């Protein structure tokens, strides 16, 4: 997990002076307790906001915004602990509010956003913003927790990000699958602006069957810089059967960015 | 030693992320799984998401559990920091915990 | 910070790998200097998965789980009581998962 910038972070505002310290996801309210805790944040919500980095490149960031409860314990509460987890790996982020000012009165609402989150595309995370101090052993929760379901590079807006690109969302190889003289297949598509290698899978089946009667695992070695966005065709040699004749293509690229595990794209051949 | 002076500014080794990876393999995976949290206040980390394979058996190309083949979890012992009490010190144990991090298929003996 | 180390009573008291259809590789992380001293790194043995015959599936993908997890490294070093908490991303094994395939 990363935060998009490491620019000077404000979570200061009217009638509040703070400052966001960074913090491991360890406070120090949890290592020593106190006996006057703070109550719960009140309407945790996060939504899918895309941003910027200073030198160009666009991410989708994470967008949480709270609000504090109307009880006394305001006077109390030292300020707030931003934490994501993604699920997958178990892996956890923090960013912490350290309120240097105290908040004494409740005449106009306390809210609260912070958009410096970058999350990746179709992930699934686990954001919480936990009052500060943290409450006593066996004490009332005072937090709040979300689940925040990214995207896939699917999305209209995704898909033009710099994760999803770098990915090749916006590659549109022209697969072209011709059949030629002789139990033979010539496969044609564009290649995308990345060095690393490509794969072409070809099976043929049977006429409404999903066996395989042929198989061929066909290698593309990584490209020159100036070979890429150019065509590469190769010819292919079918098994000799008649019958098998329905022939499925897919072209697997090897991006930095999803190696084995990147989507790949398919192209089908019809019979008589 | 029975009892250790742990210095808690956890220091981030988890830095070397400069390549692009990771996606959701749950629903993808031939040994999918769901997602359980695994919460407690007093310890540190307080959340921990484990998975629990979904089928005995492993999803095959029509979709459908294959029985010949065995979903099975990945096990992983952790290390948890464990806040005491007060009452009984230490203040702090340090426990060995399993956990299932996820599902592999695997061909049966 | 002023920094809060702490008192810590350190109370701390083997397959799948190899038949797996995404197969993976061990190896061994030593560091005498951390506390467990002996880690074992997931690899996952081929790009593909493996089919019923033993030969790789070219049409699924072999992908790594990995995990953040928490060791103790000897602070300052070769202190036998003091130590500093630190995390670590590890490949804990590998999943067999089936590509996100476009039609045309
Ligand atoms: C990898 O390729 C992508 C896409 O490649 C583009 O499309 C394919 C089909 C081929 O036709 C390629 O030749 C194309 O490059 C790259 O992403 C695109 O990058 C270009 C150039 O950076 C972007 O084009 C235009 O972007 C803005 C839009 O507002 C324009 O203002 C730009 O014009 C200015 O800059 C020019 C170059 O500096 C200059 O010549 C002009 O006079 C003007 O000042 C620019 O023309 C395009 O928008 C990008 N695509 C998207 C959807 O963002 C990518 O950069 C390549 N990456 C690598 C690592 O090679
Ligand atoms: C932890 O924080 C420091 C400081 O960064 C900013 O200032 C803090 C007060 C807080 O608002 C943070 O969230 C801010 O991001 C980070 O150090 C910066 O590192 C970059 C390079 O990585 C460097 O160019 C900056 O100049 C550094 N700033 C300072 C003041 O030292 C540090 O990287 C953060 N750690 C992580 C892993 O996010
Ligand atoms: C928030 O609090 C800050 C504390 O002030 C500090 O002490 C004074 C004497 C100055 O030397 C100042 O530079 C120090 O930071 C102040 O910046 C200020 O009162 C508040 N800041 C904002 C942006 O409102």
């Amino acid at each position: 997990l990363r935060l998009l910038d490491h620019r000077a972070l404000v979570c200061s505002q009217p009638g509040l002076n703070c400052t966001v310290k960074n913090s491991t996801c360890l406070d120090d309210s949890w290592i020593h307790p106190r006996n006057l805790t703070p109550s719960s944040p009140k309407d945790l919500q996060i939504q899918l906001h895309f941003a910027h980095t200073q030198q160009g490149d666009l991410f989708p960031v994470a967008h949480i915004e709270w609000t504090l409860q109307t009880d006394a314990s305001i006077l109390y509460l030292e300020g707030a602990e931003l934490s994501v987890l993604q699920l997958n790996t178990n892996e956890r982020l923090c960013v912490r509010f350290e309120f240097l000012s105290k908040l004494r009165h409740h005449h106009r609402r306390w809210r609260f956003t912070f958009s410096h989150f970058v999350v990746d595309p179709d992930q699934e995370y686990e954001v919480t913003v936990h009052h500060l101090p943290k409450p006593i052993p066996d004490g009332d929760p005072n937090h709040q927790s979300k689940n925040f379901l990214v995207p896939d590079c699917e999305h209209a807006r995704m898909k033009v990000t710099t994760p999803c690109m770098s990915s090749g969302s916006l590659w549109d190889p022209d697969i072209t699958v011709e059949t030629l003289e002789a139990h033979q297949l010539r496969v044609s598509f564009t290649l995308w602006n990345e060095s690393t290698h490509y794969q072409i899978l070809l099976t043929s089946f049977p006429h409404m069957e999903n066996h395989s009667c042929f198989e061929h695992m066909h290698h593309i070695p990584a490209p020159r810089p100036e070979e890429f966005h150019q065509r590469s065709d190769v010819t292919l040699t079918l098994r000799n059967l008649k019958g098998c004749c329905r022939h499925q293509v897919q072209i697997q690229p090897f991006f930095s960015s999803c190696l084995n595990d990147c989507l790949r794209h398919s192209a089908t051949v019809s019979c008589p | 030693p029975r009892t250790v002076m742990v210095n808690l500014n956890i220091h981030n080794r988890n830095t070397n992320t400069n390549p692009k990876r990771s996606s959701d393999y749950y629903d993808r995976s031939t040994s999918p799984w769901n997602l359980h949290r695994n919460e407690d206040p007093e310890r540190y980390p307080s959340v921990i998401w484990e998975a629990k394979c979904r089928h005995l058996g492993c999803i095959n190309a029509d979709g459908n559990v294959d029985y010949h083949m065995n979903s099975v979890p990945i096990q992983q012992e952790i290390l948890v920091l464990r806040r005491e009490p007060p009452h009984s010190p230490n203040s702090f144990r340090l426990e060995k915990i399993l956990v299932s991090v996820g599902c592999t298929c695997v061909t049966p003996i």
